[PDB]
């Protein structure tokens, strides 16, 4: 908002955090507790990938999260089975997670060659991208949920890796509109 | 002619696993078994068909 040493340096700050975040986000099996089994019906706590107990008789023992069900899973529309491909591949938080890395090696790599000024503008539609993807993963994440329960702290923790991005997006997109806008100051005198 | 080419074959042998298919299948199978035995299981356990 003010200088640029400290906007770029909270601009740089804030991507590595919402990266740190979302990659922890992805990698935690703390997404969603409710009632289920680990191998009767007990608080679990579930990810992406694998769920273990809370309060059982065993501690910590996650299965492999069941995308497709044996035992007459009963099939469903293509619809249906599109959601459950996206929700088992976790392809919308992956490829949040690429776009965000890919945005912070853009804004990492702009202190070298700062002529190039394209750069950081793909920095901020990365950033965007990223919490775009980010959104749509999470809704797509809450629809298979409907498919007494609160979701985990890592589902919260990618839940602001949305938030930082945007405002490390806007911040970013920010800085391309006034280094530009010397262009026109410096042309003129 | 379906159940000739259902396969895998939908004809039971016994009047128990006939209803065992159907509460196994949610939905995805129809049973064909006397008026008067179906009218007992829709209000016996489980009360789903």
């Amino acid at each position: 908002l003010f200088d640029r040493g400290v906007q770029m340096l909270l601009t740089t700050v804030g991507a590595f955090a919402a990266f740190s975040l979302m990659t922890i986000a992805v990698g935690t099996d703390y997404w969603l507790y409710s009632r289920g089994v680990c191998k009767e019906e007990v608080m679990t706590h579930s990810g992406l990938w694998r769920t273990c107990c809370l309060e059982g008789n065993f501690k910590g023992l996650c299965k492999q999260i069941d995308h497709f069900p044996e035992d007459a899973d009963y099939e469903a529309d293509t619809a249906e089975y599109f959601l459950r491909a996206v929700r088992a591949s976790s392809i919308f938080p992956i490829l949040s997670v690429i776009l965000l890395f890919m945005g912070g090696l853009c804004i990492a790599a702009s202190e070298f060659y700062k002529t190039r000024h394209n750069i950081i503008l793909s920095a901020g539609i990365f950033f965007v991208s990223a919490g775009l993807s980010n959104i749509i993963g999470i809704i797509v994440y809450i629809s298979a949920n409907a498919g007494s329960y609160s979701y985990g702290w890592s589902f919260y923790f990618g839940a602001l890796s949305f938030i930082i991005a945007e405002m490390v997006g806007v911040l970013a997109v920010h800085m391309f509109i006034d280094r530009h806008k010397q262009l026109r100051a410096t042309a003129r005198a | 002619t379906y159940m000739r080419s259902a396969e895998p074959s939908v004809f039971v042998r016994t009047t128990a696993e006939g209803v065992a298919r159907v509460r196994k299948s949610k939905g995805k199978y129809a049973y064909l078994l006397e008026s008067t035995m179906n009218e007992y299981i829709e209000q016996r356990k489980p009360c789903d068909t």
